RNA sequence: CCGAGGGGCUCUCGCUUCUGGCGCCAAGCGCCCGCCCGGCCGGGCGCGACCCGCUCCGGGGACAGUGCCAGGUGGGGAGU
RNA sequence: GGCGCCCUGGAAUGGGUUCGCCCCGAGAGAGGGGCCCGUGCCUUGGAAAGCGUCGCGGUUCCGGCGGCGUCCGGUGAGCUCUCGCUGGCCCUUGAAAAUCCGGGGGAGAGGGUGUAAAUCUCGCGCCGGGCCGUACCCAUAUCCGCAGCAGGUCUCCAAG
């Protein structure tokens, strides 16, 4: 053998797979966020009101740990519709505002009459 | 044969560039391998005390062979062996009550402990005893015992190699009490050849002081200083 | 009771230098294989400006003799080197002006700015705009030669000392005067912060150990021992002889 | 431009199509032919005048 | 040194200096397997790039340093 | 608008130019070209929208309906902003790095032809861009000074 430069850098030895013989926590917990847990209530004042049949946008209040992608599956899973783009906000109560404006496909005014409103 | 061409390379200084050459002396160590470096010099160049300088005297190979030839077949008891010993000794019981089956089982023993016990009574016949004892102290009163005690030794080279005797991994001495009798003529043979140079020479292996050598930088400029001094004569 | 101003200035607070638009450690190469037995071609680049040094630095590349690289060193400039210069750097380089090459090699009363103190250090003596070294008197058995410092001290000193041969550039800096008070914090802004020097004199007794009284005197001789303790020893330290200079300095 | 839009241009707006595009000046490339045509040559010429001092001293 | 074709009381080393260029990741030689029925491909090793050795190479070096004690000095500081 | 970019050619009776300079045999003047910036103008956007004005519908959603217009010039030591050219000053030389690019090299790779390969920084086309802030005051009344306190508190815009 030869050593061809004046560093002795420590050898690359083998690193193991840890494969251990017993789970940590025995079980996988549950999403306490899911799907419901996002998507509360939907808001309900003259400004959301006037933003259903003007801008096809229905308004809800989202649960303030969930991102754009999980309402966006939410309220396509729960109300059964597609969903064109999302526009969250923190509203200073502290709990987020999402409007969710629909795909031009359907339409807000008789989404917002089978969710109650 | 058409267009091949011999184009070598000027290695001098201020050309191209230097090949990966070997550098394996100029090369950056550890801290562990410097620090083990480093304490193999200062063995040699220290004035070592002749109590640490009875070592470094050991056996040639030849010898020490025909040595571990001979306490091959003394080998201790393995457990493995050990299950089966028992059983012989109880299926026999069980079925003859034998008042003595045998009469002598032969074995080396092992250890300092064990060994100092066999010369300070005399029951030894040959002291086996090692060379790289990390503790020096831990053996260094042993060579002068057995010079007192008139048991024969031998410094063999290696604690690894006598401890694969004992299917240990160093064991630091072994000792001989009874051989067979019709394999006697073997320890017998190679004892005189060891108590000639070692128990015999304990009036100057005793004196024989070791290290103090300087390094080979620095005994080569002695040298050139000499000749100097021996062009200035003649 | 008070703590002193030359006492504070070893703390490190707000008196550690102005070291961020410097263009690096000026330091001749490293020696090696090349230096100890032959020479180096090395051109010199181009030649630029320590902020808070008066000599200029230039920033010479070397073709790296082990791996396939240029790699740039930092000179003293000295002078009257010019950019696209071939400069010659090892035992073996021929003495011209701006190349270095050992001090063992070089003959008596030759002029050397920026040599090593000890072999390997790689440049300490005299560094400073416009001043020289002069070697003297080698000594080929017990390989060791004596210099001429330029506080006119002359010192014994190894023989392979590595030296670039010449004197550095930007000699004159001092004659020209600074001739107003904001020229000197501008020369002062870019080096330390040491420039505005209160007399202590005029201060109070908690600061300095002149100041006080009614009138600005010192009350008290002005030139101390060199075992007074820290902040005591101010004034003239350790003084040979005082008042105004008869000759040149008559005592080695 | 700014340094991170020439990710957006082509090689085209980039280099010219000349050896050393777009990095000299093409009067130093002028240049760069010529010393290292002039000094290969000359270490051709004092490789065959010291060859022929060995055979005739 | 003497001298005969030459030896070596003694030695020096050597392989880059008119020029703001280039330079690495082996050419070449020798070998050896699978490969062509004394021919063709696919790989490897050595020389090139000398051998041995106890500190990486230098500079210091039993002093400096440091530990404990002893004597100077000590409004730098403390207490009154 | 700028070029310290190119070619031809060679200048003293020296010449060319600036408000100042500066420039020339290491190539002036002159002639023909080249790149850079093009925040200016035309065009696509784009007249459909904007505004001005006149007129008529529609309780209500009405980003209603329609007519005509949205045009020519000049000037400047103007003021502000911006780009460039050129100097002056300094014992003062007036940041680092991520990122992105160009070059030098040529290990390699690719179909083997009257067929098409590797590759493409060219023209299209396809999918995605999460998280946090965003209101308002900015103060002779939303800040600090016990207060709707002649105090204090960093900036950008600016007419006759
Ligand atoms: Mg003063």
């Amino acid at each position: 053998k030869i050593r061809t430069s004046p560093t002795f850098r420590r050898p690359k030895t083998l690193r193991l797979r840890r494969q251990p013989k017993y789970p940590r926590k025995s079980a996988p917990r549950r999403n306490k966020l899911d799907h419901y847990a996002i998507i509360k209530f939907p808001l309900t004042t003259e400004s959301a009101m006037k933003k259903i049949e003007d801008n096809n946008t229905l308004v809800f209040i989202v649960d303030v740990k969930a991102n754009k992608h999980q309402i966006k599956q939410a309220v396509k899973k729960l109300y059964d519709i597609d969903v064109a783009k999302v526009n969250t906000l923190i509203r200073p109560d502290g709990e987020k505002k999402a409007y969710v404006r629909l795909a031009p496909d359907y339409d807000a005014l008789d989404v917002a009459n089978k969710i109650g409103i | 044969n058409p267009l091949f061409e011999k184009r070598p390379k000027n290695f001098g200084i201020g050309q191209d560039i230097q090949p990966k050459r070997d550098l394996t002396r100029f090369v950056k160590w550890p801290r562990y391998i410097r620090l083990q470096r480093q304490r193999a010099i200062l063995y040699k160049r220290l004035k070592v005390p002749p109590a640490i300088n009875q070592f470094t005297q050991a056996l040639d190979r030849q010898t020490a062979t025909q040595l571990l030839k001979l306490a091959h077949k003394y080998r201790p008891e393995t457990k493995q062996e050990k299950k089966q010993r028992l059983l012989a000794r109880a299926e026999k019981k069980a079925a003859g009550k034998g008042d003595v089956p045998t009469k002598r089982p032969p074995v080396l023993r092992a250890g300092v402990n064990t060994v100092t016990t066999l010369v300070e009574n005399k029951k030894a016949q040959l002291v086996v005893i090692a060379h790289d004892v990390d503790p020096i102290e831990l053996v260094v009163f042993l060579p002068a015992l057995c010079r007192k005690m008139g048991v024969p030794y031998c410094i063999i080279k290696g604690k690894a190699r006598l401890g694969r005797l004992v299917h240990r991994k160093t064991c630091t001495t072994v000792a001989f009490t009874q051989v067979n009798s019709e394999d006697k003529g073997a320890l017998a043979k190679l004892v005189e050849a060891i108590r000639t140079n070692y128990n015999d020479r304990y009036d100057e292996i005793r004196r024989h002081w070791g290290g103090n050598v300087l390094g080979p930088k620095s005994v080569a400029r002695i040298a050139k200083l000499e000749k100097a001094k021996a062009k200035e004569l003649a | 009771g008070r703590v002193i101003r030359g006492q504070r200035k070893g703390a490190g607070s707000v008196f550690r230098a102005h070291v961020k638009h410097r263009k690096g450690a000026a330091r001749l190469r490293a020696v090696d294989f090349a230096e100890r037995h032959g020479y180096i071609k090395g051109i010199v680049k181009d030649i630029i400006h320590d902020p808070g040094r008066g000599a200029p630095l230039a920033k010479v590349v070397f073709r790296d003799p082990y791996r396939f690289k240029k790699r740039t060193e930092l000179f003293i400039a000295a002078e009257g080197i010019h950019t696209g210069q071939f400069v010659y750097c090892g035992k073996k380089a021929q003495l011209n002006i701006g190349n270095v090459l050992p001090v063992g090699t070089m003959p008596e009363g030759t002029i050397v700015c920026c040599l090593e103190e000890k072999p390997g250090d790689r440049g300490k003596l005299a560094r400073a705009s416009g001043n020289y070294a002069t070697v003297i008197s080698h000594n080929p058995e017990t390989k060791k030669t004596r210099v001429k410092l330029p506080s006119g001290s002359k010192k014994v000193i190894s023989s392979a000392n590595r030296a670039v041969v010449g004197v550095v550039a930007g000699g004159g800096r001092i004659d020209k005067p600074i001739l107003k008070a904001g020229r000197a914090y501008h020369k002062y802004k870019a080096k330390r912060n040491c420039w505005p020097r209160v007399r202590g004199v005029a201060m109070n007794p908690v600061e300095h150990p002149f100041g006080g009284g009614n009138h600005q005197h010192i009350g008290k001789p002005s030139t101390i021992r060199r075992d007074a303790p820290a902040g005591r020893k101010v004034g003239l330290i350790a003084a040979r002889r005082t008042g105004r200079l008869r000759g040149t300095k008559t005592v080695q | 431009v700014r340094p991170k839009v020439l990710m957006r241009l082509s090689k085209t707006k980039k280099h010219v199509s000349r050896a050393y595009g777009g990095s000299m000046c093409a009067k130093c490339v002028r240049d760069r032919i010529k010393r290292a045509f002039l000094i290969e040559e000359q270490k051709i010429v004092v490789k065959v005048l010291k060859a022929q001092a060995q055979s005739q001293k």
